[PDB]
């Protein structure tokens, strides 16, 4: 299917932001979603994924409990939120989906992203 | 495992850098012992 | 930093095969399995080579892969002017139970 | 083979599973009786030799000798 996430947002250091990624309905179950994000002149690197219908979440060592994921059923909407914005938070974010009946991941579909500047 | 008397032992041993859940990594058990036991097991206790 | 070391840029002629290679270390190359993307800037990612040696469904028959040792190569044979993309390499490392990514390479034909 | 000149209660005997082994106690009946060594009924000595083929690596082997 297709993935469509929230437009582009423009926020003030400190602060935290809120970014959502909108799926289709059969994606969920065996299926999870994942986060990846590439900063300008530098490779994407990884934040981490959930999987809805066991509501287990994985999260980055580098990220101290800085991030958090989370998703609802009824609506089939996940939720991304980042607290404690600085300069270098400025990056662009993707939303990925996987499929869960493979060891090592292979990212198979990807978003359009959106991007997120800070001034 | 114990199949048609033989008791099979597999291990492997890797390092790990957290206390919270099991690494999300994929690792294949290679084989270290077959005893050929014989014998039904049906309970099991650990010794610490 | 990528653990994985790839070369910044490389070129070649329409016609001919050129060959990219993607350099890790023991803990994720020589561990785990490799995987190539397409990008293009304004667009989403691609698929080009899974599980090192499996094709995926779309792409068509050009793009090659193979993997020794701790390196792994991509091979494009019968370059055309369509190719022209940025190429990267990602794998899972064991030692940071986490994905680490490539820095990427961009290719340009005369 | 035939064990005449040393075997002639000390000796008992009483469906399961190839090669297992049963040794238990419990018409009040004792499953364990006793044979009655005082030709057909002489006794005989029986060792049978399991061989374990391709079940590992290959350890025990004839006084062939090897060649270049
Ligand atoms: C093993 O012991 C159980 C008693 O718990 C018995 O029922 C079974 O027949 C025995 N043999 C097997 C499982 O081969
Ligand atoms: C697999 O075998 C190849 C033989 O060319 C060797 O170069 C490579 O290091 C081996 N890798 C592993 C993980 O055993």
């Amino acid at each position: 299917v297709q993935l469509v996430q929230s437009g582009a947002e423009v926020k003030k250091p400190g602060s935290s932001v809120k970014v959502s990624c909108k799926t289709s309905g059969g994606t969920f179950n065996s299926f999870a979603i994942n986060w990846v994000r590439q900063a300008p002149g530098q490779g994407p690197e990884w934040m981490g994924r959930v999987i809805p219908v066991l509501e287990i979440a994985n999260y980055a060592q580098k990220f101290q409990g800085r991030i958090t994921i989370t998703a609802d059923k009824s609506t089939s909407t996940a939720y991304m939120e980042l607290s404690s914005l600085t300069s270098e938070d400025t990056a662009i974010y993707y939303c990925a989906r996987h499929h869960i009946a493979v060891a090592q991941p292979y990212f198979d579909y990807w978003g359009q992203g959106t991007l997120v500047t800070v001034s | 495992k114990n199949i048609d008397g033989y008791f099979k032992i597999y291990s492997k041993h890797t390092p790990i850098n957290l206390v919270r859940d099991l690494p999300q990594g994929f690792s294949a058990l290679e084989p270290l012992v077959d005893l050929p036991i014989g014998i039904n097991i049906t309970r099991f206790q650990t010794l610490l | 930093q990528s653990v994985l070391t790839q070369p910044p840029s490389a070129s070649g002629t329409p016609g001919q095969r050129v060959t990219i290679s993607c350099s890790g270390s023991s803990s994720n190359i020589g561990s785990n399995t490799v995987n190539w993307y397409q990008h293009l800037p304004g667009t989403a990612p691609k698929l080009l080579m899974s599980s090192d040696d499996q094709r995926p469904s779309g792409v068509p028959a050009r793009f090659s892969g193979s993997k020794s040792g701790t390196s792994a190569s991509l091979a494009i044979s019968g370059l055309r002017s369509e190719d022209e993309a940025d190429y990267y390499c990602a794998s899972w490392d064991d030692r940071l139970n986490g994905v680490v990514f490539g820095g990427g390479t961009k290719l340009t034909v005369l | 083979w035939n064990s005449n000149n040393l075997d002639s209660y000390n000796y008992l005997y009483r469906n399961l599973k190839p090669f297992e082994r049963d040794i238990s106690t419990e018409n009040c009946y004792f499953p364990l009786q006793s044979y009655g060594f005082q030709v057909g009924y002489q006794p005989y000595r029986v060792v049978v030799l399991s061989f374990e083929l391709l079940h590992a690596p290959a350890t025990v082997c004839g006084p062939k000798k090897s060649t270049n």
